């Protein structure tokens, strides 16, 4: 009964979903800053 | 607040003295003197011996006598992992704290104990399986290069416990690595006394031990008991004492009126000795009850002569000092009583270790297995201050058969080499051997290994036969007077075992047809001296 | 609600008494007294014996007697795995809960039970030299380190079962480790009576058992039966009785006419005892019909003399106490009827155990196979209070041939050693 072995591993970047689009909220702050001005 | 008596270890004064002297002596001296000399500190301890003699207890206690961190324990092969390059990471994780606190606090740090358990499971010899098993050649290298490598450490201590000290790597035992090597062996009488005192102190403080139990008797009567066996004996006695009150006939109920008079009597100790605990390097009353099946009866003069010669041999081996190894050969015709006399001679020596190497327990073995069994028994016999061994019915131990002739050569060579190998210095051994064919043994040049010979004779007179019958007590009154009339006027040549068989065979006839058939059987066997 | 009468174990009073005294005696005494002694608890049990005598039953009843947690079970070698260090992970996963609870609660933790089944398939002698070995070494080392190591557990109990008690490691059987060893063997008359009373208590409750059957007779007519056969006998009798009430055999239905009068009679018991059940430590009446093919004919004087001599030897080997072992050799010319006379002498002795070791079941075997077969037969013979073994055609066993001569030395030595080895005491 030959046995006792090993292995190697790899990975994958699964969080492909973009996030930059929802982070460009600056313009709304600019408009409300103008309102407060 | 450390006090030796608190440790609770008995029978190991010298070993602890040496461990303290070598390992913890340069850490308990004023720093200036220890620095002027310019000496480093020891970095290991190894402990090996037979099972049950108190290794792990010593490591556990050494782990509590140091005002240091909490020791890290590795339980056997607890580090192996299936992925590539994870076992070495597990091994490297153990020294991280030591390396970090050495690189900052300089020469003011504190010990970092590490305890390997069953070290022979992950540290076997290198280059032993064609590069090892793949993971047993990098683990060893990592351990070697981290205990003592290019970067220097001075604040660690490694303790290892093992049962087989021959499989460990050689490069791991040099004086720069695990260096202090000790052996934990069986105790002697004054060790057993201390062990019993340690394990019986608590009971004798609350008056739960009945005055009548004397510890000297127990110390004397337990030969070659380990520590574990003594603990088990005490525990079994306590359990027997407890069980008298409880009742389990129909439903468990604990009596609470007699529970206030609990006391452990000596009868419990005797019963536990008789029935429960069996040692491993001692002797019992079962081999002798199996070999000396019908006792021994004095039917004549020679019987006493044989025993006296055996006693002289035993005395010589016990006292003298030039010759620590003596052997003797008992020989005679078949059906004569050779094994019974050997067992009787051995049992009345009071040696602690007594074994019987017999062919009854090697049915179907090849010759390699026979060699291994013989070697193992003789290896066991070398770890006691006095030993006796018996070799039984040699001609069956070589597979001798007149045709050819045929026999085994490996076993013969092992025997011829094992009768001239003296034991480790200071210990004494006795070897007895029985055979029924002296001329064949002579032809093989096996009568020079043995130092002396004894002859076991047959029954060869009418008076001796009648005395044997009288001792056994089967034919009485008129019957005897018949045999005396018939047998005295001739000579006889018969063995004792065959005599028992003949008497038993004769006793099956009718009440008035016994003596005639007995005489017919006695005549038909034929003497042919 | 526990009481011994509902466990359902018969013929094992002494073994259970000893087990209870040694193992559970200190867990039921008041805790103050046990604290004023400083004694640790026992940590294992080992059970061994022939197959079919009640090992697993006892462990199951012990497991479901205590108020402990539901016991773990390991069904053979189900821990082994083909990757590196995957067996030891499974070995370590068993003792986790005990460690956690011991660390948390202290001396108030409950009992944890682990049950190893067929323990000789994992724990084997470790070895001495750098040869053979395997995963056994690592598994055994891990088990040994876990049971008794540098951390003290006081709330476990381990039970082991095995048929071959000569293979297990020695370091695993010292006091402190599995130190209670018990042997479960064939029962005696009272044991059979108790078992037969246990296994027919329901039927008698509903008046389903006829009035003819007398248990004290079946307790006498069944010699060297084990429990697993004293159960099968009753089951076969019940099956016969039930099948007697089905006339629609080609179809499948019930008459529903005399089922009210369903009852088990003695005839079913006798028929089942004579047809279905065949014990394994007893006498079977098929050999004597294959070795005596034409019966014994009294053609002269010598036949009676030979039979008388056999009778005398048989009588001697049963009443004497100095000689618990006897032997005899029947010899003569070829074509004279030796095997038939030996078989007829053996059949008329009424020994509970009888067996025949002939060489026509060993065609093509080498030396070692013959040695093992002979040794097995004698080993089986050593487990009955009386026995009788027949060894026929000695010269065919040794493989003798005048040219040469040639023969087998190993078989000869095995036979010469077995001819003068007394059995255990009393047999
Ligand atoms: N000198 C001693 N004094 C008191 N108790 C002892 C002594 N030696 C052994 N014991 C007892 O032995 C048990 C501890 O045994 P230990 O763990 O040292 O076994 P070991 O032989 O080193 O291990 P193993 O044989 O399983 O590899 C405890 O019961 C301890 O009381
Ligand atoms: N005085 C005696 N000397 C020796 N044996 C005796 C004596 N009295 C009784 N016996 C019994 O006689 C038997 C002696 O037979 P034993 O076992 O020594 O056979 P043996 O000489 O080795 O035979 P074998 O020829 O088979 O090797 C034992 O039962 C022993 O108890
Ligand atoms: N002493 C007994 N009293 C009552 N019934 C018994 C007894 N011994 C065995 N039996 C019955 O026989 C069955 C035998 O099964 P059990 O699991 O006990 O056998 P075993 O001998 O442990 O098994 P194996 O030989 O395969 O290891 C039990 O389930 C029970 O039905
Ligand atoms: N009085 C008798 N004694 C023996 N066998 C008899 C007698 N009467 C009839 N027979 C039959 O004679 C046959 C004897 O053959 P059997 O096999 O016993 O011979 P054997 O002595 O073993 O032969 P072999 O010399 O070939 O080994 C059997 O069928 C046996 O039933």
């Amino acid at each position: 009964a030959s046995g006792i072995i090993m292995d190697s591993s790899i990975s994958k970047q699964a969080l492909s979903e973009i996030e930059t689009r929802h982070s460009e909220i600056i313009k709304l702050e600019n408009s409300i800053r103008e309102l407060h001005d | 607040d450390w006090n030796f008596e608190k440790m609770g270890i008995g029978g190991l004064d010298k070993e602890f003295s040496d461990i303290f002297r070598r390992a913890f002596a340069s850490r308990v001296f004023p720093p200036e003197i220890v620095e002027q000399m310019g000496c480093k500190h020891v970095k290991g301890i190894l402990l090996y011996g037979p099972p049950g003699c108190g290794k792990t207890l010593l490591a556990r206690q050494i782990g509590k006598m140091l005002n240091a961190r909490e020791p890290k324990v590795v339980n056997g092969p607890e580090i192996l992992n299936k992925y590539v390059g994870e076992s070495e990471a597990n091994i490297r994780k153990l020294f991280a704290d030591a390396e970090e606190e050495q690189r900052r606090l300089g020469a003011n740090s504190g010990l970092h104990i590490i305890i390997f358990d069953e070290i022979d499971a992950i540290c076997k010899q290198r280059g032993s399986m064609a590069g090892s098993t793949g993971v047993h050649d990098t683990v060893v290298n990592q351990l070697l290069s981290k205990i003592d490598g290019v970067e220097q450490l001075n604040n660690i201590l490694v303790i290892g416990m093992t049962n087989r000290p021959d499989l460990i790597d050689e490069a791991l035992l040099r004086p720069g690595r695990l260096e202090v090597k000790m052996e934990i062996g069986l105790p002697d009488e004054k060790g057993r006394l201390q062990i019993l005192h340690i394990h019986t102190a608590r009971m004798r403080g609350h008056q739960l031990l009945s005055a009548d139990v004397d510890i000297k008797e127990l110390a004397v009567e337990t030969k070659n008991f380990s520590g574990a066996e003594l603990e088990g004996l005490v525990r079994a006695a306590q359990s027997t004492a407890m069980n008298r009150h409880i009742k389990a006939s129909t439903k468990v109920e604990v009596d609470m009126e007699k529970a206030e008079s609990l006391q452990v009597t000596r009868g419990d100790f005797l019963a536990s000795l008789e029935n429960d605990i069996k040692p491993a390097f001692g002797t019992n009353q079962e081999d002798y009850a199996s070999y000396i099946m019908n006792g021994i009866i004095k039917w004549g003069d020679p019987v006493t002569r044989v025993l006296d010669d055996g006693e002289l041999l035993v005395q010589q081996t016990k006292n003298s000092d030039r010759t620590p190894l003596v052997s003797v050969l008992l020989e005679g015709p078949p059906h004569s009583g050779k094994t019974a006399l050997a067992a009787k001679i051995a049992e009345e020596s009071n040696f602690p270790f007594i074994k019987i190497c017999s062919p009854d327990k090697m049915i179907g073995f090849s010759e390699t297995a026979k060699c291994q069994a013989m070697k193992k028994i003789f290896d066991d016999a070398y770890k006691s201050q006095l030993s006796c061994v018996v070799v039984d019915d040699i001609e069956r131990l070589l597979d001798y058969v007149p045709i050819g002739p045929r026999f085994s050569n490996l076993v013969l060579q092992a025997l011829l080499v094992l009768l001239k190998k003296a034991p480790p210095q200071g210990r004494k051994l006795l070897i007895i051997g029985t055979t029924s064919r002296k001329d064949v043994l002579q032809e093989m040049e096996m009568l020079n290994a043995f130092s002396t010979t004894i002859h076991v004779p047959n029954i060869a007179t009418g008076e001796q036969l009648l005395e044997a019958l009288e001792l056994l007590g089967n034919f009485k009154d008129k019957e005897r007077t018949t045999i005396a009339q018939q047998v005295k006027g001739k000579k006889v040549w018969i063995g004792i075992k065959k005599l028992l068989m003949l008497i038993e065979m004769s006793l099956q006839m009718d009440p008035e047809y016994r003596v005639r058939k007995f005489l017919a059987l006695l005549r038909e066997e034929g003497a042919s001296p």
